[PDB]
């Protein structure tokens, strides 16, 4: 009944580490005392329900706050000038000066200027009044209420799902593909065609009249006759103004491509057609697997048969079905890797192809969103690899994977790790050397000696996609090619203009700075992969510790014997690779932010000139753009960016405090706590007040965790401020 | 220059410094005689 | 303009959700 | 396998796994690992000798 | 020519960069009197700057809008001298280095005291190995064919999987 | 499908897959597989060429029959792999 | 209304979390 | 408390016992080894986990091996 | 030998220190170490300081078995005193004789000792964690 009820070992633990480790292993349900697989799965299911309810509550809170305290209605009239308000500020610590400064956005109270793009998203989606946002918040609140009740219900005795149902892979994948992806995307396309395109074209479609108003003048007669080109006929004109009927068409499903000229975002007809088609594909693919009707596929059979001839990949994929369906960590790793790749994809695609009206001219929101999603992508990738390592050290069965495609990975892990080391070494050596060459050459007053490699291959991709300033004249750039001619009446007439228009972030012009920074990004990705892959492959054992699987995933060490065994557990591989995830995402975000600040400000010949050397990054990006942030508050007064300056210094302080736990280790602090225990016990008066848990220094893995925590939170706070405040102060 | 001093000069760090000295001098002289070669 | 009654109704639904959250936390704790 | 012989170690957990060593002594009865293989490649601890069983060794060259 | 870049010889920005560097040097020349070592050194330096710019103009390097040479590394033989020929030169030199190291290691492993030979290099034979590594591509190919380069993995230490 | 109710389709010890991998077409002969694969390749490539290469696709010209026949080209690949498998299995 | 920030922010961010910290401490110091 | 185990690769060289600063390990008679003795851990509850036994073990891999586990006042080695 | 202590032996002459037991050896468990010396002489306490072990019997109180064993190693390897005995004293005054449990130091084999924590196979033959997943045992 003591705090770690799930772990009787921590229950008998008498020191203060009991509380730390109980909180830390609260959610490590697999290793809890007296745990069975069925109970584990049911608990995971209920926790998923609660988590979904949290997500929808967060969404409803954002919606309600913008409805109640935000200037959504005023912003709708003038999207490009009025600054969106996130929520009102309630702070008794604010002075009169801060009150006047934070009173902004055309309201009489202090407020926070939204940098999440929710205003643009909802305006594009079809929200026009605070009432719609409030009703959305109410409905999401009801949804979360139902999800919480469902989570409670699915732990009851008569309503507790079984392990066979949990492990029913075919039905789950069929339903997720067909309905969760497919029918939900179909629902979104229907929403667009019924509510968003009419609202963009100046029609108020809501629940009271969406049943009466026809999305298309012809109705479903074209859909049933098969003359679906009537839904593309009469597209929106280039003189269309978003939210008004002037210049508005009647088409509901088009493939115009490019961007809407006024809003510089893709056409809602194009997006509706996208979601409709993509759903067709997914609803088809959700009929792949066999579920209670004979017709379909058997995933175990597929994996078993996929073994190439003559044992090229050993025994092929035999046993992989069993390992994946038995081990939740492998499923978690696959999910995290896929979702991290998808997060990187959305980060790369939203800025290049904006979808929300007037987002492109909102420079702060774009940078905030890109940085946000790139960081989360990095975290998801690190988690995918960490859970792969946990699977290897906890759930991997060599008897099942005898001569398997997965076992051969462990078989030639030495080759894999050595070659990842080679490529990381080459990339870092050469990228750093070229950067230093450029640094010294510009330093010595002779920039002509800079070694500047043109990214010819990326430029060739841009030319093949439609760029023409490079003059390569290949594929779509060459109007005559089969690629350019076959698609010349669907999307190219708009895409060509969009890509060759220099006012867009679609396929930005690139140069030697882009070459060098891309090779740096390659170095970051390769080294992070090296650390993570090595951790995963050596989690089971090593020449320095062949029996590591007995110790498990996260243990402090093996002692000073055999030369020392620091950070050998393959959890410390994750903890090391987290630094590199932060490093490479920071490089990515610095590249994005500087190139986009230059492009938005209209001087791309600052990035093209200065980015070739590192002092250009240190001066024309960091030092130059740090002035509006650090000048948030000074001796003469304060501005509305004082919060960003304070949070900038805050992230610096946390990043610095992490170095304490990372550098100084447990013995010093343990002995110091012995001294403090002596003092407290020996002083009078205070010694009547006595602890219950014996105070001890933080454990080794605990302190590694705390130091990495302080590092990461620090990273994100510092760049968030610098990316949100410098953009605001420069535009 | 006994066999012991020849052995000491043959030790690893002395040899590393000597060879890298000759290499750096070679590179620097190639720079003096063929300067500013950002090409072939 | 969101009204006082609207805010109070949303707050009531939020309180119902809170009660359900405590219940779900209990049932996950057992 | 035979004293003075070069033998490849086949113990998976050995530092010298799939590597050669010179046999110096084979004991009588008793020891579950009678053979005493002497190496020249010190492991992490520093020792260059270890006791192995006959099944954990495969001769590559005889005396 | 390619990538939108223009030859550096017909590059207005390149000519202005040359002129600006020349004007900077001549401006700093005012402090020193005629005939002094500093004056003559600056004269040599400005001559070197002009010679460097003329050499870049003559070599056929492509200058971008920034007015600096951009090296085209795509494999076209028009710009082979940028990367392909230096690449071959480095590959030959690095192969020479690695072959000298490997061959000396093969010699030392058979020595009675390989551990001491690792620190104390046998210089008379080290020079021989360094000289003989000039023909490494044929020597490495010969060792590959005879099978004395890649040890069978059934003979390399491997951690418990 | 469960772990138990699943056919023994592993064939790493043998030179060709068992015919059971073909599922519903575990008994259709290699002759039928090959002829259908060839007809499918020809028809599908004809449809693709008529849709996007011989003609230029557009909202007013996209043809459902050509679009559907395009999907016979991957079906043709599957059918030809199937023809080889059945020829090797002796059917 | 504009009443509710004053009523709710301090109740929810001084009183409730202090009570939660008290409850958690008392609970973890049981038995 | 930590779990101390001894495997039959023991050669009875009695160095883990001497490295032991808590009297957890002790030599007992054994038929397997030539020396006729094997290390054993009858007092694992007094184990602290400094792994001096593991450091002093000369086997190619450790005959004496310690797995850290449930912590206690003795295992933490707290004077209070 | 026996689970008993005189609890009146003259202790080493020591001027006091801050390294001793603190409000836990009297509530949870204390430790004692008793030895005999041929001469009255100076030694270093495990707690910081210098003490004078008396001629003949000497008794010392400590808070850790590690502290007692460290003092024992000091006594053996400096003063050649090898008759020390170590006791654990509970708040209920029970005394448990711990270190030279058989009357001889553990490094020398005895005929009566039985093996605790002995595994009949090599270290690299334990079952995988997946085998013991969702079972109360462990891979050793
Ligand atoms: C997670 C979503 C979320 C977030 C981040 C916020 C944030 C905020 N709200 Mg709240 N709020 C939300 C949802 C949310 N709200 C919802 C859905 C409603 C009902 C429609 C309200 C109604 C509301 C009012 C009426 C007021 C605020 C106010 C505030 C501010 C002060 C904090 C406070 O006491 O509010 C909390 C107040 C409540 C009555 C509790 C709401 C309960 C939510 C739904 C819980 C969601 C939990 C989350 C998903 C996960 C757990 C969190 C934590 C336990 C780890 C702050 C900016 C004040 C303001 O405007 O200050 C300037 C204010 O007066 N909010
Ligand atoms: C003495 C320093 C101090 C203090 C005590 C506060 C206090 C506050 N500020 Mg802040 N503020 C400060 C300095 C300070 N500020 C400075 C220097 C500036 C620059 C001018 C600002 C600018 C500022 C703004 C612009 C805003 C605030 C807000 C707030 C309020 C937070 C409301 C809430 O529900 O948060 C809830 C708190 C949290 C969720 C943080 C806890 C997260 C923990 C660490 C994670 C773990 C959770 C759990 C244990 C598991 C609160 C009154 C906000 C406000 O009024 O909202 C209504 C707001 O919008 N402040
Ligand atoms: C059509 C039927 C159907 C549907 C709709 C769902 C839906 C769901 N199931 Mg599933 N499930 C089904 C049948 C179905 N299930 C069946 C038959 C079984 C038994 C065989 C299961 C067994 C099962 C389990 C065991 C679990 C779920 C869970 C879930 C949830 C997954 C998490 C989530 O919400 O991700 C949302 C994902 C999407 C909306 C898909 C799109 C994702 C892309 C990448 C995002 C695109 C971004 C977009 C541009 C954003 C714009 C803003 C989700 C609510 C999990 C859960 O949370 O339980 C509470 C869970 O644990 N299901
Ligand atoms: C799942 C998404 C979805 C949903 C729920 C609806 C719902 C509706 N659509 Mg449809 N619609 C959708 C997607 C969707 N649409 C898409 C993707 C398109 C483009 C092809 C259309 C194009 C369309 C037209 C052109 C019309 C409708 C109409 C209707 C009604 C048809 C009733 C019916 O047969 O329902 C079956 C389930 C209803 C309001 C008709 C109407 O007048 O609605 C009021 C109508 O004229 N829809
Ligand atoms: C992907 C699906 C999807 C999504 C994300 C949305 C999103 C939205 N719709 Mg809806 N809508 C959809 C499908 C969808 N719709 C379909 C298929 C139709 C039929 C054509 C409509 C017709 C429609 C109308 C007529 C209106 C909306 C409106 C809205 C907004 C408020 C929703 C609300 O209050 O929900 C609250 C309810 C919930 C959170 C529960 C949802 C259902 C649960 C999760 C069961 C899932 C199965 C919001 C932007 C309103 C608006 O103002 O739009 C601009 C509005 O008036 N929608
Ligand atoms: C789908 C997502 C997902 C899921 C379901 C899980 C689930 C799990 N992970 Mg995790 N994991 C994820 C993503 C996920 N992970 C990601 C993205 C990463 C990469 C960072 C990791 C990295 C990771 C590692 C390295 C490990 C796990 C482990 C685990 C297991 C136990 C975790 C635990 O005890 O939590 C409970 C944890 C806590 C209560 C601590 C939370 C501390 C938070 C994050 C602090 C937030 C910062 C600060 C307070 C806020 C500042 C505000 C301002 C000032 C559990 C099965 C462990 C495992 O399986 O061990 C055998 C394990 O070792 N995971
Ligand atoms: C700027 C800081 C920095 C630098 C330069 C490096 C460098 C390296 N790290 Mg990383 N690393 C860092 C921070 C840094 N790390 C941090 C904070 C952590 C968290 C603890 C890690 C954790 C870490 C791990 C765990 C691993 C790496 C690896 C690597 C290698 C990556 C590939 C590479 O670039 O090789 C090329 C090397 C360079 C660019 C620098 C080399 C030195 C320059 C070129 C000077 C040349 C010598 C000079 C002439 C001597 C003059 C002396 C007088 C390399 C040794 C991985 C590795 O070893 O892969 C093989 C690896 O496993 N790092
Ligand atoms: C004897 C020379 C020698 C040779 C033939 C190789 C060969 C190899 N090393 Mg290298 N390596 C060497 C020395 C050598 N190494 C030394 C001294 C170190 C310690 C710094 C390393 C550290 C090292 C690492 C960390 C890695 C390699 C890797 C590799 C492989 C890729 C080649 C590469 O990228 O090299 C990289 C070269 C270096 C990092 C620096 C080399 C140092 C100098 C310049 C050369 C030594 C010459 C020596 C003094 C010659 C004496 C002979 C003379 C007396 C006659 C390859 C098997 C990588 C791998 O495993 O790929 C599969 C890899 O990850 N090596
Ligand atoms: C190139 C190397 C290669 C070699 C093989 C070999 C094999 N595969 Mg195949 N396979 C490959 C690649 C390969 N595969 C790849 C890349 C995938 C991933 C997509 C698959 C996925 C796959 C599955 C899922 C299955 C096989 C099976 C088999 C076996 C029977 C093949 C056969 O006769 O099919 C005969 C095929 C036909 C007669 C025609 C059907 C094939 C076409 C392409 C279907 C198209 C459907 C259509 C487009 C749907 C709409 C699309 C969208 C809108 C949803 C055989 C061992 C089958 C088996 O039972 O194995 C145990 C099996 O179930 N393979
Ligand atoms: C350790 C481990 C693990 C983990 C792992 C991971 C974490 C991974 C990741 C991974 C990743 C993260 C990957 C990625 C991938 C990707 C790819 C592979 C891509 C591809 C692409 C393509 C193919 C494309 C193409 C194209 C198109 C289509 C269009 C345009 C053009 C182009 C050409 C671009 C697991 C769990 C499994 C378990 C076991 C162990
Ligand atoms: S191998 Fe280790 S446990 Fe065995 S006798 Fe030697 S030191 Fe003691």
């Amino acid at each position: 009944t003591k705090f770690p009820k799930f772990s009787q070992a921590l229950a008998q633990d008498p020191a203060t580490r009991r509380i730390w480790y109980g909180i830390a292993t609260a959610h490590d349900l697999e290793s809890h005392d007296g745990m069975t697989e069925e109970n584990l799965y049911q608990k995971i299911f209920a926790s998923h329900f609660g988590h979904l309810a949290i997500i929808f509550l967060w969404t409803s809170g954002n919606l309600f706050h913008v409805a109640w305290q935000g200037n959504f209605q005023q912003w709708v009239l003038n999207p490009l000038k009025v600054k969106p308000i996130a929520h009102a500020i309630w702070d008794p610590h604010f002075g009169q000066s801060a009150i006047k400064a934070f009173t902004r956005g055309g309201v009489s109270y202090p407020v926070n200027i939204a940098t999440s793009g929710v205003y643009h998203w909802w305006y594009t989606v079809g929200m026009r009044t605070n009432e719609d946002l409030y009703f959305g918040a109410l409905g999401l609140l009801v949804l979360s209420t139902t999800l919480l009740f469902a989570g409670w219900l699915h732990l009851q005795p008569k309503f507790r799902p079984g392990i066979a149902w949990f492990k029913n892979n075919e039905s789950r994948l069929n339903h997720h593909l067909s309905g969760l992806f497919g029918v939900s995307s179909l629902a979104w396309s229907g929403h667009l065609i019924h509510v968003a395109i009419p609202e963009s074209r100046g029609q108020h479609i809501r629940w009271n009249n969406f049943t009466s108003t026809l999305p298309h003048p012809e109705g479903l007669t074209p859909f049933f006759t098969g003359n679906w080109g009537l839904y593309a006929e009469n597209p929106d004109t280039a003189q269309h103004i978003f939210g008004t009927s002037e210049g508005a068409g009647t088409a509901i499903l088009t493939f115009l491509g490019g961007f809407h000229p006024q809003t510089q975002s893709m056409w809602l007809t194009d997006i509706a057609h996208h979601h409709l088609a993509i759903a067709v594909v997914f609803i088809f693919a959700g009929h792949m697997y066999r579920t209670n009707w004979g017709i379909g596929h058997s995933m175990k059979e597929i994996l078993d048969a996929h073994v190439p001839p003559k044992g090229r990949l050993g025994a092929g994929h035999r046993g992989l079905f069993e390992t994946i369906t038995d081990s939740l960590h492998m499923q978690l790793g696959l999910a995290l890797a896929s979702l991290g790749v998808a997060t990187s994809l959305v980060a790369q695609h939203m800025y290049a192809l904006p979808s929300y009206a007037f987002m492109a001219k909102d420079y702060v929101t774009q940078a905030a969103l890109y940085t946000h999603h790139q960081y989360i992508a990095g975290f998801l990738m690190v988690g995918a690899f960490a859970h792969g390592a946990i699977f290897f050290v906890r759930d991997y069965d060599p008897e099942v994977n005898k001569d398997n495609v997965l076992a051969r990975m462990l078989q030639h892990k030495e080759a894999i790790i050595s070659h990842l080391s080679w490529v990381s070494l080459f990339l870092g050596f050469h990228t750093l050397g070229l950067y230093i060459h450029n640094d010294v050459c510009v330093a010595f007053g002779t920039p002509e000696k800079q070694i500047l490699f043109e990214p010819v291959f990326a430029q060739f991709i841009q030319a093949a996609s439609g760029k023409a300033l490079y003059g390569f004249d290949v594929l779509l750039s060459s109007s005559t090619s089969a690629a350019s001619v076959a698609s010349s009446k669907i999307w190219l007439p708009g895409w060509m203009e969009a890509i060759n228009s220099g006012k867009n972030s679609l396929f930005l012009t690139i140069g030697p700075g882009d070459f060098l920074v891309h090779h740096a990004i390659a170095l970051g990705l390769h080294t992070t992969t090296l650390i993570l892959v090595k951790g995963a492959l050596d989690a089971r054992g090593s020449k320095l510790m062949p029996d590591k699987k007995d110790f498990g995933y996260s243990f402090p060490c093996d002692g000073p014997g055999r030369g020392g065994t620091c950070d050998i557990s393959a959890w410390d591989a994750f903890y090391l690779a987290m630094f590199w995830m932060l490093n490479t995402i920071s490089w990515v975000t610095f590249y994005w932010h500087w190139k986009h600040l230059t492009v938005w400000g209209g001087n791309a010949a600052a990035f093209n000139e200065s980015s070739t050397y590192i002092m250009g990054w240190l001066r024309d990006y960091l030092w130059l753009n740090s002035s509006p942030l650090i000048n948030g508050y000074n001796a003469f007064g304060m501005n509305a960016q004082a919060v960003w300056a304070w949070m900038f210094l805050f992230g610096h302080l946390i990043w610095a405090t992490g170095f304490m736990f990372l550098i100084s280790w447990r013995g010093y602090w343990q002995e110091l706590i012995e001294t403090l225990v002596w003092a407290h016990e020996r002083t009078p008066i205070a010694n009547l007040v006595k602890w219950r848990d014996k105070p001890v220094a933080l454990s080794i893995v605990q302190a590694r965790l705390v130091g990495l925590a302080h590092f990461t939170v620090g990273f994100i706070f510092t760049f968030a401020p610098f990316v949100i405040a410098s953009t605001t102060g420069k535009f | 220059m006994s066999k012991d001093l020849l052995k000491y000069l043959s030790t690893a760090p002395v040899l590393l410094t000597a060879w890298m000295s000759l290499t750096a001098g070679m590179i620097i002289e190639i720079q003096r005689f063929f300067p500013d070669s950002l090409s072939f | 303009m969101i009204t006082d009654s609207q805010i109070f109704f949303a707050l009531c639904i939020a309180l119902t959700a809170a009660v359900l959250a405590i219940g779900l936390g209990r049932q996950l704790y057992v | 396998i035979e004293r003075g012989s070069k033998v490849r170690v086949l113990r998976p957990e050995s530092y010298w796994f799939q590597e050669c060593g010179s046999v110096a002594t084979i004991a009588k009865g008793g020891d579950r690992y009678p053979v005493v293989v002497r190496f020249e490649k010190v492991n992490y601890a520093g020792v260059a000798t270890n006791n192995f069983a006959l099944d954990e060794l495969g001769e590559v060259e005889a005396p | 020519d390619v990538s939108g870049l223009t030859p550096c010889k017909d590059s207005a920005v390149f000519k202005k960069r040359l002129d600006g560097s020349v004007k900077k040097l001549q401006a700093r020349l005012a402090n020193y009197t005629e005939g002094t070592p500093a004056y003559l050194a600056l004269e040599q330096q400005i001559d070197q700057t002009k010679a460097r710019f003329a050499k870049y103009g003559d070599k056929g390097l492509l200058c971008g809008a920034d007015g600096l040479p951009h090296l085209i590394a795509d494999g076209r033989p028009d710009h082979a001298g940028e990367f392909v020929i230096p690449a071959f030169g480095f590959l030959y030199i690095a192969g020479w280095i690695g072959w000298a190291g490997r061959s000396y290691l093969q010699f030392s492993k058979k020595t009675d005291k390989p551990n001491e030979n690792e620190i104390i290099i046998n210089v008379p034979v080290a020079l021989g190995m360094m000289s003989g590594a000039f023909l490494w591509p044929l020597a490495a190919w010969k060792e590959l064919i005879n099978g004395q380069l890649l040890v069978p993995g059934d003979e390399v230490t491997v951690s418990p999987r | 499908v469960d772990r138990s109710e699943a056919a023994d389709t592993w064939w790493g010890d043998k030179d060709y897959p068992p015919s059971i991998v073909l599922g519903i077409g575990k008994d259709v002969p290699s002759s039928i597989f090959g002829v259908t694969s060839g007809l499918a390749f020809a028809i599908g490539v004809y449809c693709v060429a008529q849709s996007n290469l011989v003609n230029i696709l557009s909202g007013s010209t996209v043809n459902g029959f050509y679009v559907a026949g395009a999907l016979l080209v991957p079906y043709s690949w599957g059918l030809h792999v199937a023809a080889w498998i059945q020829k090797q299995n002796g059917k | 209304a504009s009443f509710l920030p004053s009523i709710l922010t301090p109740v929810v961010t001084l009183v409730f979390p202090g009570l939660m910290f008290a409850l958690f401490f008392v609970l973890i110091e049981q038995e | 408390s930590h779990s101390v185990r001894v495997y039959d690769t023991c050669i009875g060289c009695t160095q883990c016992v001497r490295a032991c600063p808590c009297d957890v390990l002790e030599m007992v008679p054994w038929d397997g080894c030539k020396a006729g003795q094997i290390a054993s851990a009858p007092r694992a509850e007094d184990c602290i986990g400094c792994k001096r036994c593991e450091t002093a073990c000369p086997t190619d891999f450790l005959s004496v091996r310690v797995y850290l586990g449930s912590e206690t006042t003795r295992s933490l080695g707290l004077t209070y | 030998t026996s689970d008993v202590l005189n609890l009146q032996i003259p202790t080493p002459t020591f001027g006091g220190s801050t390294g001793g037991w603190l409000r836990a050896a009297e509530i949870e468990e204390k430790y004692a170490i008793t030895w005999t010396s041929k001469k009255e002489q100076i030694f270093e306490m495990p707690t910081s300081g210098a003490a004078i072990m008396q001629k003949g019997e000497n008794l010392l109180y400590l808070a850790k078995k590690e502290q007692c064993l460290a003092l024992s190693t000091q006594l053996r390897t400096l003063f050649k005193i090898s008759d020390y005995k170590i006791y654990r004293i509970f708040p209920n005054s029970e005394v448990q004789y711990l270190h030279p449990k058989d009357g001889v130091f553990p490094e020398k084999l005895n005929e009566g000792r039985i093996g605790v924590g002995n595994v009949g196979y090599s270290i690299g033959k334990n079952p995988n964690p997946v085998n013991v997943k969702f079972t109360g045992k462990n891979t050793f």
